[PDB]
């Protein structure tokens, strides 16, 4: 019933398909409770949706269902109903740790090999990555040109038609048709965070999660969630290859209606790491401290206050005295931490 | 080998079979002399003694026993095995942090349950967990931290964009500034971590506000990178998205442990996996763009450890080159194909800089698309280099490299 | 539908975007279309004996949301969840902590008791619900 689009959001408020999940990774699927071809048929389109519930039901049932076609029959029709490749798929790309366990456990009932999950940083992806993504989704017909080509993650995430045509060979608009399905469907899982800054991913994935695959292409043009209201249809359409004209009205218009205070001296060799303790905690509630040569004179001239932790120097104990400035020693000859807490207090009630 | 496993699934079958917590010192002092032992004879035992289940049901004293010896028998069988059913125990465990000789394995079991996954590391985040290695950061404990460390660590290489942000808006910067201090392993450990969360750039600037960063630079300058402190093709690959940033701290400090892979893989190994994973080229251009004195002296030692030779760095001012210049370059970034038609149609500096794609289509030779896109990449990482001085008299450079450092390119077109 | 289309943002479409986005050829259908198209928190914590009797807390959950009065049955989110509830239900056929948590703060409590239709006991029960809550 969550299959269907119409009625998910009132098959989702009727609170049942939290109890799917939970319950497939309880047991194991050997169980033993024949369906024949339509009703196999019947279960793919369960494990090719969304909602990560029907995919894990696909998955226990196909890990029944292979078990037992594989002891009785000793042969498969799940390639003819193109199971092999969803499961596949799943394995690729998924995130759950249950529904792709179930996944390696059929496809290796049938005798398929097992891929490996892929990186999701895909911006980062030297030639190996593509070579292995290829070979996953089916275009092990295209390897050797995308090798000699020496395509990376970035040239991949930015071809085109017309560099599909004529460099790499592929010739025909249905398999190119193919691949940009493929890659779309990776873009939208990659992962985008060495070069976004501005999380703008998100923002595009909040208008509707088919527009977060632009990310690469409105963020490789230098853009983000501040420079975008001024951009216009056409500099959408070339630079950042967004064709679908719905798309860019629906982007457009989206768019367009969005010195120190402590001079913390210690002896570094003895008794250091509670100057770094106090760094932290003084740090972590608003006063700027400066600890790491004149430049500490310098420093502690602008230094609103001190603090002497103790457990070259007789120059700079001197110079905390001659100015007039405040002094907090912290003497160490009950938690050291709550101790630092009362410190902490006394200075918040003080400064 | 064999009588090994052999004899020691018998002592596991016995110390399983054989109220109180006795014969558990008895497999801690076996997985040790396991462990001590090459190294297989402990991986195949840990795989064949771990009834994880036996041992998560001591745990809720012997919780000490029992999580001391756990530690040990953690690979990725026994991960993948405690990851279904391990996280209603452990994440409990954390809640205490009272006895030390105790929080010691429990920050050893976070730390190897943080390199498990993504999902692994988004259940310890927000539910639990993170928290105890936050809060076991201001214990001064020597062998306590060296897990903190590594465990703040694993948990920025892996997991994903989200746990990134949660480690920052749980300020993991600040609390890691004092680890990195004098051990001399403790702040290696923290300086990985701090340039690994530097290189996300959504949280750059404020992980540059908790000041740490301004640590890893003087301190990969002070010591050689001879340590012996393996780590598999998976984990050598998550080390070079470091030296192809930004910053100078993520890049020195993929430099220095790419220079200890480097001597190890060729001490044990005598092949090189690092032409798969691309670290020869990035290493390359690091030798070649630098800046700096300590990161190129390291990746040229790194080069040298491996068998390539070391380029040379090129000479900022591209305006004034020669056709000698222009073949060095192109050797240089990889394009040693096109030397003779570069040569032959005799390329300046300035004919370099001021090049199109009609006349690299047609006079010089590159048919195809991707191909010239390739070039016009290195071309433009190249102009972000120049110097630009002998044709300026206006400091244009910098008013373009003000709005955004992009655009410093444009500036010989201008 | 495969450009994202739907019946709220349908009104904003233009005949440049149906020809060519979404493949209508004849001009009369394009127009036919764009006239057309322009002319257009819980309330009951049900705690149970898990293994007593668990199918009456969850068919008291049905009908209790069939008619308006959220639940709350599936730790400490019981204990922060129960504050938050406006009432209880105590079904009767770890637990000392929860049935003092429905004293400690003032809320209501309606229990029912389990040792005629079951459906038709429970029936009744809702009535009384909905002429007390």
């Amino acid at each position: 019933l969550a299959t269907n689009k119409e009625v998910e959001r009132e098959v989702e408020r009727s609170g049942t398909l939290a109890l799917v999940e939970p319950l497939v990774a309880s047991l194991d699927p050997g169980r033993f409770a024949g369906r024949g071809p339509d009703d196999l048929q019947r279960l793919v389109p369960l494990l090719d949706s969304n909602r990560l519930e029907a995919q894990c039901i696909g998955a226990f049932y196909l890990c029944a269902e292979a078990a037992i076609k594989s002891l009785q029959g000793k042969t498969k029709v799940f390639s003819d109903i193109g199971a092999i490749q969803s499961l596949k798929r799943l394995v690729s790309y998924s995130t759950n740790g249950t529904k792709s366990a179930l996944a390696k456990r059929a496809l290796r009932l049938l005798g398929e090999e097992v891929p490996r999950p892929i990186l999701p940083s895909v911006p980062s992806w030297k030639e190996a990555e593509v070579q292995t993504w290829l070979q996953q989704i089916g275009f092990s017909k295209y390897c050797e040109s995308f090798r000699e080509q020496q395509v990376d993650g970035d040239l991949l995430l930015r071809l085109t038609e017309e560099e599909l045509q004529t460099d790499l060979g592929m010739k025909s608009g249905i398999t190119r048709k193919r691949f940009f399905r493929e890659l779309t469907e990776l873009k939208t899982f990659a992962n985008y965070s060495t070069c976004d800054r501005s999380n703008l991913a998100d923002w595009l994935g909040s208008l509707d999660p088919r527009f977060r695959q632009y990310t690469y292409g409105l963020v490789s043009c230098g853009l983000d969630r501040s420079l975008l209201h001024r951009v216009s249809e056409q500099q959408l359409l070339e630079d950042c290859g967004i064709h679908l004209g719905v798309h860019r009205a629906r982007i457009l218009t989206a768019a367009r209606e969005m010195t120190p205070d402590v001079f913390i001296s210690y002896r570094r060799n003895s008794g250091s790491q509670l100057a770094s303790l106090l760094k932290v905690h003084l740090q972590l509630h608003g006063f700027s401290v400066f600890i790491d040569e004149d430049k500490l004179i310098q420093s502690v001239m602008g230094a609103r206050n001190f603090v002497l932790v103790l457990s070259w120097v007789h120059k700079e104990i001197v110079t905390a005295l001659s100015c007039g400035k405040n002094i907090v020693p912290i003497i160490d000859g009950e938690y050291q931490e709550a101790t630092i807490e009362k410190i902490i207090r006394f200075l918040q009630g003080r400064s | 080998r064999e009588v090994s496993p052999g004899a020691g699934t018998e002592v596991q079958d016995a110390l399983e079979r054989a109220q109180a917590l006795s014969a558990l010192k008895q497999a801690g002092g076996a997985r040790a002399v396991g462990a001590g032992l090459l190294l297989p004879a402990v991986g195949r035992e840990v795989a064949q003694g771990l009834d994880l289940l036996l041992r998560l049901l001591q745990a809720p004293e012997t919780r000490v026993q029992a999580a001391r010896l756990l530690e040990q028998i953690l690979v990725a069988e026994n991960r993948d095995r405690v990851a279904r059913i391990g996280l209603g125990v452990i994440l409990n465990l954390a809640k205490e942090r009272e006895p030390v000789e105790l929080a010691r394995s429990v920050a050893g079991i976070l730390e190897h349950m943080f390199k498990h996954s993504e999902e692994t590391c988004q259940r310890l985040v927000a539910a639990g967990g993170l928290d105890a290695v936050l809060y076991w950061c201001r214990r001064t404990d020597p062998a306590l931290l060296r897990h903190c460390a590594l465990a703040l660590g694993n948990c920025a290489l892996h997991g994903g964009q989200a746990v990134q942000r949660r480690m920052v808006e749980k300020r993991a910067a600040e609390w890691l500034f004092p680890l990195a201090f004098s051990d001399e392993l403790l702040r290696l450990h923290a300086c990985l971590a701090v340039a690994v969360l530097a290189t996300n750039k959504e949280v750059e600037r404020e992980v540059e506000r908790s000041g740490t960063l301004a640590l890893v630079e003087p301190l990969v300058a002070s010591l050689d990178p001879g340590r012996f402190a393996g780590r598999g093709p998976d984990d050598l690959q998550r080390l070079v998205p470091l030296l192809d940033s930004n910053r100078l701290e993520a890049q020195c400090i993929g430099a220095f442990y790419l220079c200890a892979e480097a001597a190890i893989k060729s001490l044990q190994g005598k092949t090189k996996v690092f032409s798969d994973i691309g670290a020869i080229q990035s290493l390359k251009r690091l030798v070649s763009y630098s800046t700096n004195g300590t990161k190129s002296a390291l990746a040229k030692r790194a080069l040298r450890l491996l068998g390539e030779e070391v380029p040379r760095p090129i000479l900022p001012s591209v305006p004034s080159w020669k056709e000698a210049e222009v073949q060095t370059w192109l050797q240089q970034i990889g394009f040693s194909k096109y030397c003779e038609s570069f040569r032959e149609q005799q390329v300046d500096g300035d004919l370099l800089l001021r090049l199109t794609e009609e006349e690299l289509q047609t006079d010089l030779g590159m048919k195809s698309g991707i191909t010239r896109k390739r070039f016009f990449r290195e071309l433009t990482e190249l102009k972000t280099f120049a110097n630009y001085s002998t044709c300026d008299r206006s400091n244009l450079a910098d008013w373009l490299g003000s709005l955004d450092p992009r655009f410093r390119q444009y500036t010989y077109g201008l």
